[PDB]
RNA sequence: GGCCGCAAGGUUAAAACUCAAAUGAAUUGACGGGGGCCCGCACAAGCGGUGGAGCAUGUGGUUUAAUUCGAUGCAACGCGAAGAACCUUACCUGGUCUUGACAUCCACGGAAGUUUUCAGAGAUGAGAAUGUGCCUUCGGGAACCGUGAGACAGGUGCUGCAUGGCUGUCGUCAGCUCGUGUUGUGAAAUGUUGGGUUAAGUCCCGCAACGAGCGCAACCCUUAUCCUUUGUUGCCAGCGGUCCGGCCGGGAACUCAAAGGAGACUGCCAGUGAUAAACUGGAGGAAGGUGGGGAUGACGUCAAGUCAUCAUGGCCCUUACGACCAGGGCUACACACGUGCUACAAUGGCGCAUACAAAGAGAAGCGACCUCGCGAGAGCAAGCGGACCUCAUAAAGUGCGUCGUAGUCCGGAUUGGAGUCUGCAACUCGACUCCAUGAAGUCGGAAUCGCUAGUAAUCGUGGAUCAGAAUGCCACGGUGAAUACGU
């Protein structure tokens, strides 16, 4: 059958939101549109800085954006010359005062989004999909996780009939609501069509 | 069902008198969740029936029922490709249920002016051993008797 | 949707913003009782020379991300599909699956 | 929840809003200054009436 | 052809031609008008419907210039559509444009308010007024309107049998697998079978098996009983004022509001059972054995649905399959099917007059009091971003009269005249009001559907889409049943 989104089913129990503000009915829509444009711009611009999460807050009449990344040096640059440009453009798009903060991801091998992005990048340069998946699983289990699952679907290897494959190791209990499961996805554009990737990571009960 | 046991529901007695039998009768008469109308009809009928026979309403009702209570009936069986009527005994609860149901069905088909009048007429005729209710009892008993060989 | 439909929408909104007050004045003239009875005729004849696209009722709500003319919600500015996508990703403050 | 025909198969969502009311009976100049010179979280909406 | 026999026939015994296989014994499934055990509104026991009539709505067919495209046994047919008069619109007839209605490049000059003629309009022509900001070291041109040439833009065009993402169904069924060990030449097997038990591959005990994973249960929301905090806009037993009304002074006790907590565990008693797992009874308690209702969908099956939400490989058109504009069509009508609403009446129709709810929405918005109109409505105007104002009067019910079984004082299709409102604009093709007209139909052939308790049946109330347009969809409470012997 079909499955429910793990993040969604867990919001409010063990998972936090990605946007924290109050508003009324005459500003709700405009706030959402502005957030969408800010995220689009930042994701396009920092495409090689290993970004995984953008958290937005709207106090008073200002916007403050926190970027979670695993390569803060590339984002910050030579004494802030790049963070300043980012702040200027974001303030122009939001229409109000803007502030930017940077937070660091210690272990990239236990973050779902970065693993998927890596697998997609490899597939685009003609690597073997089995090799990519096995490497991902091995690294995850080595660095201290309690379980991992990886899934890949499409015209694997140039075939004419599509297909789906997956690998698993450890534990991944999806019906338990107090389990801490990280989930995310990515897409690869090859010379034969689109290929899709999904990654599940388990870390313990809370 | 297959693996179930079902208990008995409690039933409140009537307010005017204190009988659960009359409550079951009112329940069997009601339609579409209108209990007050059914209570009115039943009470009017018993009032108009008490005078005709010079006895209490409960006694008149019991006398009417004792001539429609059935004893044996026929079930259908088919294991050899043919349908047979098999006679079985009836138990007291089912006796009462069938009696009341037949009385009300017979009343509804009459041709007087009001439901209370029709019910009173049917109850009096049953006490006198006439009407469709007694006819139904007799027919069922005949069908039970005609098939004693299959017991 | 196609690229021309959104262009139509933008043009409509612009003209409807441009011509707002004139219409209000003319409609006050026609609606108000004890008028000259000839100013009424002239105003009725004049309200039909303004461009058609200037009436607010020629506008159609569309999703702000795709352009879909069906299945629109007003609190969010989007259609059902994109509402669900954002909601599961966690981008709508306060929203979660409900039971009772 | 389907891009085409299927007419059952729906999803139901909810948003909740919590509300609180606080009364101050005898304000003074220092109190009003202290209140107006405060800052709170970015998900709380505050309205002050005299 | 020979030999034998009365005959029926027996015995010895070839070739042409044609195919790439025919065959034995075991292994995993699926199937049986084979056997054994067990479940589900599956039957049985009951209550109300559909199939007949009139109307609303979707589909096939036929018609037309066009009647835009998609969904097709269960699992398509009030489905994508949570709302086609123009717009939406993707369709038809006619008038128009060619670097283009929507973006990036270069270089030649300048920008928005009002107002006149010709067009159905798109779109051509006359005019009047203005000189923005800003290192002007003169090069700023950012901002935003013009024309000119070519790299390009554009496609609701084809393939869901090239795809990503999303969904239906078997099925909320109890199953589906792995590592190491052992057995067999091998495909494979064991574990997962057996004796008991449960809603459950739930649990115990045995056994060449020993252990783990995805599913089952539990942690999440709601409902029912309690105590501690804080009492306005919500609440009034005691106290005291009276124009009677929580009005006023007051009180923190009660309803109630929303944050922390307690409680239910086969925990206790008796009996049966393998000195087990469990099962049938009882005590207290608001609630007893999964207390009631939700969310939660295993490995896989159907080349199942969607290139017309979106994204994408390959193909196809570029003065045209891309633009813009007014009129029409998606609402047709010999006919066939699915899903619904109103009835065919005295458990009722009509007139008077009187109790008792719940959950919601509101600034280009919800509209009280008052006056005018028979009425839909109109004028003038408080309050409310709301436990405060407004929408807003619940209906079935109870009490008193009339109708007396009639195609009726039951039913309310169709048609004639006169009006109200939204909107530039109601002919094709909107909702509602007043006067008049008063059709079919007296409980529906062969078939066939829903439901196990606050359930079926019946009565009213609200919201999303939305200028306006629900008998559909999603939510809320009032009255309140019949039956289950059994497989």
């Amino acid at each position: 059958g079909q499955k429910v989104h793990p993040n969604g089913i867990r919001l409010g129990i063990v998972k936090p939101w990605n946007s924290t503000w109050f508003a009324n009915t005459k500003e709700f829509a405009d706030n959402l549109d502005s957030d969408f444009k800010v995220r689009q711009y930042l994701t396009k611009e920092l495409a090689k800085a290993s970004v995984s999460r953008i958290v937005i807050e709207r106090p008073a009449k200002s916007i403050r954006v926190t970027i979670h990344t695993a390569r803060p040096g590339i984002v910050i640059g030579k004494k802030g010359e790049d963070v300043e440009k980012l702040r200027k453009v974001v303030a122009d798009i939001a229409g109000v005062p803007a502030q930017i903060n940077i937070a660091e991801v210690r272990k990239p091998e236990l973050d779902a989004k970065l693993v998927a992005d890596s697998i997609t990048s490899q597939l685009e340069r003609r690597v073997m999909f089995r090799r990519a998946m096995k490497r991902a699983v091995q690294n995850a289990m080595r660095l201290g996780a309690k379980g991992i699952k990886v899934e890949v679907s499409g015209r694997l290897g140039g075939a004419e009939i599509a297909r789906t494959e997956w690998y698993r190791e450890g534990r991944v209990p999806l019906h338990t609501l107090r389990a801490d499961i990280d989930y995310n996805t990515s897409e690869a554009h090859t010379t034969y069509g689109v290929i899709g990737v999904k990654v599940w990571i388990f870390k313990g009960e809370i | 069902p297959r693996r179930r046991v079902i208990g008995q529901r409690k039933i409140l007695p009537d307010p005017k008198f204190g009988s659960e039998l009359l409550a079951k009768f009112v329940n069997i008469l009601m339609v579409d969740g209108k209990k007050s109308t059914a209570e009115s009809i039943v009470y009017s009928a018993l009032e108009t029936l008490a005078q005709r026979s010079g006895k209490s309403e409960l006694e008149a009702f019991e006398v009417a029922l004792e001539n429609v209570r059935p004893t044996v009936e026929v079930k259908s069986r088919r294991v050899g490709g043919s349908t047979y009527q098999v006679p079985v005994e009836v138990r007291p609860v089912r006796r009462n249920a069938l009696a009341m149901r037949w009385i009300v069905e017979a009343a509804r088909k009459r041709g007087d002016k009001s439901m209370a009048l029709r019910l009173a007429n049917e109850l009096s005729d049953a006490a006198e051993n006439k009407g469709t209710a007694v006819k139904k009892r007799e027919d069922v008993h005949r069908m039970a008797e005609a098939n004693k060989a299959f017991a | 949707a196609k690229q021309s439909m959104k262009a139509r929408e933008v043009k409509r909104v612009a003209l409807a913003d441009k011509y707002f007050a004139k219409r209000a004045e003319l409609k006050a003239i026609i609606s108000d009782v004890n008028a000259s009875d000839e100013d009424r005729w002239n105003a009725v004849l004049k309200l039909q020379t303004l461009p058609r696209d200037s009436s607010p009722s020629r506008q159609r709500n569309r999703c702000r991300q795709t352009g879909r003319p069906h299945g629109f919600l007003r609190k969010f500015g989007l259609s059902r599909i994109k509402v669900r996508e954002a909601a599961m990703r966690g981008e709508i403050p306060g929203l979660k699956k409900a039971s009772w | 929840i389907s891009p085409h025909v299927n007419k059952d198969a729906r999803d139901q969502y909810e948003i909740r809003t919590h509300l609180r009311l606080v009364d101050i009976v005898e304000p003074t100049e220092k109190t009003v200054d202290a209140l107006m010179r405060l800052d709170l979280a970015a998900g709380v909406d505050v309205q002050i009436s005299l």
